[PDB]
């Protein structure tokens, strides 16, 4: 918890607050990975990174929406709640992809 | 996939061919080798029934928004759409397609 008293930043930890996590495992959210976005885990293990903000685009008539435009409340999914003693584990099996050709002819 | 729409099949439902069996009128009393072009005029009538089982894919959207649906209109008219008129002739008002629900790409 960060507090601002007279322009002074004091950071205290809030032991009872939670963080919500879920994996969109049924693929029912717009998928924004796969657009080559600058928000990833840093190449160097000793770096600390900010988590990028999630957002999506739907059908637009210029700047306007249309009837087919879909809105997603992410709080409508079941999430896991974590307060500082909790951890989150996720396992995934890749589908059968071909080997990437790591050679020249 | 057929260009006019539908399900393309190597082995579609087989053609059903039907014919009235020719009934010769009456042959001459002396023999003739020609192929008896005189016939009794007749036609057949019957009932035909077709039963098709269709497998369905139920819509499973997490969309919060109400969707576009095919509907009839609640406005006074001379005839009911998709009914018969005073003459007794059945007519179909417009061509109804199958794309009203929505999915993400």
């Amino acid at each position: 918890e960060v507090t601002d008293n007279n322009g002074v930043k004091t950071i205290a930890n809030n032991l009872t607050s939670t963080v919500q996590v879920f994996t969109d495992s049924d693929y029912q959210l717009p998928y924004v990975l796969g657009s080559a976005h600058e928000g990833c885990l840093p190449p160097f293990p000793a770096d600390v990174f900010m988590i990028p903000q999630y957002g999506y685009l739907t059908l637009n008539d210029g700047s306007q929406a249309v009837g087919r435009s879909s809105f997603y409340c992410l709080e409508y999914f079941p999430s896991q709640m974590l307060r500082t003693g909790n951890n989150f584990q996720f396992s995934y099996e890749f589908e059968n992809v071909p080997f990437h050709s790591s050679y020249a002819h | 996939s057929p260009l006019m729409g539908g399900f393309g099949m190597k082995h579609p439902p087989p053609q059903i061919l039907i014919k009235n069996t020719p009934v010769p009128a009456d042959p001459p009393t002396a023999f003739n080798k020609d192929k008896l072009n005189s016939f009794i005029t007749q036609y057949s009538t019957g009932q035909v029934s077709v039963e098709i089982e269709w497998e369905l894919q139920k819509e499973n959207s997490k969309r919060w928004n109400p969707e576009i649906q095919y509907t009839s209109n609640y406005y006074k008219s001379n005839n009911v759409e998709f009914a018969v008129n005073t003459e007794g002739v059945y007519s179909e008002p417009r061509p109804i397609g199958t794309r009203y629900l929505t999915r993400n790409l």
